[PDB]
């Protein structure tokens, strides 16, 4: 068993999205595109913190 | 009857057809992909695990010189180190305080974890799709599962679907595959006795149940240490163990087109690619005399609301004259322009409201409804939400349904220069003609 994340606080913009994330331990983002160039990215958050994808 | 046609293989948008047949009261389904698969055949190439380097007790020459036996095993290696003096917790083990020597011989095997923690190097060549459908025919939900490779046929309420084959033939795979769970790589594995050590695949087994396992480590065995009897070496660490830290991000989480990834057996499911032709068969009973069918007649179309949102932000109320009470299939005769409704009860002098989705700024179009057309037209307005869950229902937007009525603003200014350069070939031609009349 392994725990899930909580929900992040998803707010819009032009073609943006704002996400506040609030992880108790390291956790990882991964995003990609979803046409022919997935772009994939990812990174480990620790602490509080603001993503603009 | 026979129709032949094509949807896009965009999952969970669903997209209506006309099955016109001339005579017969119109026919529209609509039809959506709950799911579509593709599930590469796969030729196993050699399965890489955990290496287990076994070292049987050091044998001790008392008083005399070993010689090195040499046999054929994975990773054997063997040495003979001279003037050891052995130390066991009683006291030295030889006897003499030089002259002893340490035979030392280690090889590796596969470890006992073979049969579960191992990773599959595999071969993807050509893959075979399925669809799982669900199509409204006659006003019911009918979900059917069938091969689309266009050969296999599934009849649902006498009328059989025929899908595929799809137009496109990309695949997330590569040609070379490795899975260890339930996730698959795209890497180039190296070829079978080839492995490097400290790399993945420096030991390689042909199947999980072979014996002649390939093995690639580097085993070298060192000297023992100050009247100590270990066996000490120096090996390359596990390729495989080194590979589970730095796989990287599997193909479900990178694989392009929004493509999701599974196993057992390997597939990708709903990838957005190309479109999938669809062939409908059905009986010459299904249909209804058009003498038969309610006929609409003296209709006229507002639009009151408009707006071009993803999901259906418009909606058009349609005046009628219906001869009898019955059902009515709608239909839109314009591709910009996406019309929930398949099919509406109909009935006196009423108003029925259907609701389309658009992504046209001035929304023109012609609606159908059991064979009557009318025209509609309105001026559509942007949403507020920038950003949604759901993708877009209606179609993407063309240079030609574009530049929305207040277009008209091109046409007059291309009309203007248009205007000026006739008035000026017109002067020129006029010149060119006196003074070539004129010698
Ligand atoms: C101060 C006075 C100002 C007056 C005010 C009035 C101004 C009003 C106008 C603004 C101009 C309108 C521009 C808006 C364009 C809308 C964008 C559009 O609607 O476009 C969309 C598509 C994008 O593609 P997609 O990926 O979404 O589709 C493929 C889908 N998938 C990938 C699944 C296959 O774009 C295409 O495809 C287009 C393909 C062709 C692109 C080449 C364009 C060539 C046009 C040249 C114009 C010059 C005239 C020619 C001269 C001839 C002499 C008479
Ligand atoms: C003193 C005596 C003077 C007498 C006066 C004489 C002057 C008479 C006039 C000349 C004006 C003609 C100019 C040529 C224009 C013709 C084009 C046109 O007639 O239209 C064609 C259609 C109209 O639609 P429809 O309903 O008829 O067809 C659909 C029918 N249904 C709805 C039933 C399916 O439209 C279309 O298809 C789209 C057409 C292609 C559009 C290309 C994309 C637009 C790009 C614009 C870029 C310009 C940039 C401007 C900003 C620059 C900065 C300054």
């Amino acid at each position: 068993r392994v725990p899930k994340a909580r929900n992040p606080t998803v707010t819009y913009g032009k073609n943006q999205v704002i996400m506040l994330l609030y992880p108790d331990h390291p956790t990882l983002l991964s995003y990609r595109n979803m046409g022919e160039e997935p772009n994939y990215q990812e990174e480990w958050v620790t602490h509080k913190k603001e993503i603009r994808l | 009857y026979e129709h032949v046609t094509v949807i896009p293989n965009t999952v969970g948008v669903p997209y209506k057809t006309l099955v016109n047949r001339p005579g017969y009261s119109p026919m529209v389904l609509e039809m959506e992909l709950l799911s579509v698969t593709l599930e590469p055949t796969l030729s196993l190439d050699y399965i890489t695990c955990e290496y287990k380097t076994v070292i049987p007790s050091p044998y001790v020459k008392c008083c005399g010189t070993a010689e090195c036996k040499d046999k054929s095993l994975p990773d054997y290696s063997c040495k003979v180190f001279t003037g050891v003096y052995p130390f066991m917790w009683g006291g030295a083990y030889c006897f003499c305080d030089t002259e002893n020597t340490q035979l030392s011989e280690a090889h590796v095997e596969k470890s006992e974890s073979c049969k579960t923690e191992f990773a599959s190097a595999y071969r993807a060549h050509t893959a075979s799709a399925s669809a799982k459908l669900r199509v409204l025919y006659q006003g019911n939900n009918v979900t059917v599962s069938a091969y689309a490779n266009g050969d296999h046929a599934v009849t649902v309420k006498d009328a059989k679907f025929i899908v595929g084959p799809m137009s496109s033939a990309w695949t997330p795979f590569d040609n070379k595959i490795v899975v260890y769970k339930g996730d698959v790589y795209n890497m180039d594995y190296p070829p079978f006795g080839a492995g490097r050590p400290g790399q993945f695949g420096d030991i390689q087994s042909r199947t999980p149940e072979s014996e002649d396992v390939y093995a690639n480590t580097q085993l070298v065995l060192q000297r023992p240490s100050a009247g100590t009897v270990h066996v000490p070496y120096s090996q390359a660490p596990s390729g495989f163990k080194y590979w589970l830290k730095e796989r990287g991000a599997s193909l479900q989480h990178t694989a392009p087109f929004g493509c999701q990834i599974a196993t057992n057996p390997v597939r990708a499911m709903n990838c957005a690619v190309g479109n999938m032709p669809i062939s409908i068969d059905i009986p010459d009973a299904a249909f209804t005399r058009v003498v038969d069918a309610p006929s609409l007649t003296d209709m006229s179309c507002e639009v009151p609301a408009c707006t071009h949102s993803s999901d259906f932000g418009g909606v058009a109320i349609i005046k009628y004259a219906a001869s009898k009470k019955g059902k009515c299939a709608v239909h839109s005769m314009t591709n910009a322009v996406t019309i929930r409704e398949a099919e509406i009860e109909v009935e006196g002098n009423s108003q029925l409201q259907i609701s389309f989705s658009t992504a046209l700024a001035s929304a023109e179009f012609r609606v159908q409804v059991c064979s009557t057309q009318v025209h509609c037209a309105a001026e559509c307005h942007p949403p507020k939400d920038h950003i949604v869950n759901y993708p877009a229902s209606h179609t993407t937007l063309g240079v030609q349904d574009i530049s929305v009525t207040a277009m008209s603003w091109v046409q007059k200014i291309t009309g203007g220069v248009g205007l000026v350069v006739a008035v000026a070939a017109l002067i020129l031609i006029v010149v060119l003609c006196v003074s070539f009349s004129r010698h």
